[PDB]
Protein backbone atom coordinates (compact mmCIF):
# COMPACT_ATOMS: atom_id res chain seq x y z
CA UNK A 1 0.00 0.00 0.00
CA UNK A 2 2.91 2.08 1.03
CA UNK A 3 4.47 1.85 -3.07
CA UNK A 4 1.10 2.19 -4.01
CA UNK A 5 0.49 5.40 -2.78
CA UNK A 6 4.28 6.70 -3.47
CA UNK A 7 3.46 5.89 -7.28
CA UNK A 8 -0.09 7.65 -6.71
CA UNK A 9 1.93 11.39 -5.41
CA UNK A 10 4.41 10.89 -8.22
CA UNK A 11 1.68 10.51 -10.97
CA UNK A 12 0.20 13.93 -9.14
CA UNK A 13 3.52 15.79 -8.98
CA UNK A 14 3.99 14.68 -12.73
CA UNK A 15 0.42 16.54 -13.14
CA UNK A 16 1.04 19.45 -11.56
CA UNK A 17 4.28 19.88 -13.52
CA UNK A 18 2.62 19.42 -16.68
CA UNK A 19 0.81 22.31 -15.94
CA UNK B 1 19.74 -60.33 10.86
CA UNK B 2 18.63 -57.37 9.07
CA UNK B 3 19.41 -53.54 7.61
CA UNK B 4 17.23 -51.38 5.88
CA UNK B 5 17.55 -47.67 4.33
CA UNK B 6 14.94 -44.81 4.01
CA UNK B 7 14.02 -41.92 1.52
CA UNK B 8 12.11 -38.98 2.05
CA UNK B 9 9.36 -36.27 0.76
CA UNK B 10 9.37 -32.81 1.25
CA UNK B 11 6.99 -30.54 2.96
CA UNK B 12 3.32 -30.16 1.27
CA UNK B 13 2.79 -26.73 2.72
CA UNK B 14 6.23 -25.97 0.43
CA UNK B 15 4.98 -27.03 -2.58
CA UNK B 16 6.10 -24.73 -5.30
CA UNK B 17 7.90 -22.50 -2.92
CA UNK B 18 10.19 -21.62 -5.91
CA UNK B 19 7.46 -19.75 -7.11
CA UNK B 20 5.20 -19.05 -3.89
CA UNK B 21 7.11 -15.71 -3.77
CA UNK B 22 9.06 -15.84 -7.13
CA UNK B 23 5.41 -14.23 -8.65
CA UNK B 24 5.03 -11.62 -5.56
CA UNK B 25 8.70 -10.21 -5.88
CA UNK B 26 7.85 -10.31 -9.75
CA UNK B 27 4.77 -8.32 -9.25
CA UNK B 28 6.68 -5.85 -6.94
CA UNK B 29 9.27 -6.11 -9.13
CA UNK B 30 6.79 -4.72 -11.67
CA UNK B 31 5.36 -1.93 -9.61
CA UNK B 32 9.19 -0.76 -8.59
CA UNK B 33 9.42 -0.21 -12.24
CA UNK B 34 6.40 1.81 -13.04
CA UNK B 35 7.57 3.75 -9.86
CA UNK B 36 10.99 4.29 -12.14
CA UNK B 37 9.52 5.82 -14.81
CA UNK B 38 7.22 8.11 -13.48
CA UNK B 39 9.96 9.84 -11.76
CA UNK B 40 12.10 9.84 -15.11
CA UNK B 41 9.31 11.73 -16.37
CA UNK B 42 8.99 13.37 -13.53
CA UNK B 43 12.48 15.10 -13.54
CA UNK B 44 12.65 15.34 -17.21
Amino acid sequence: SRTAELQAEIDDTVGIMRD
Amino acid sequence: GQQIFSQALLNANRRGEAKTALAEVQARHQELLKLEKSMAELTQ
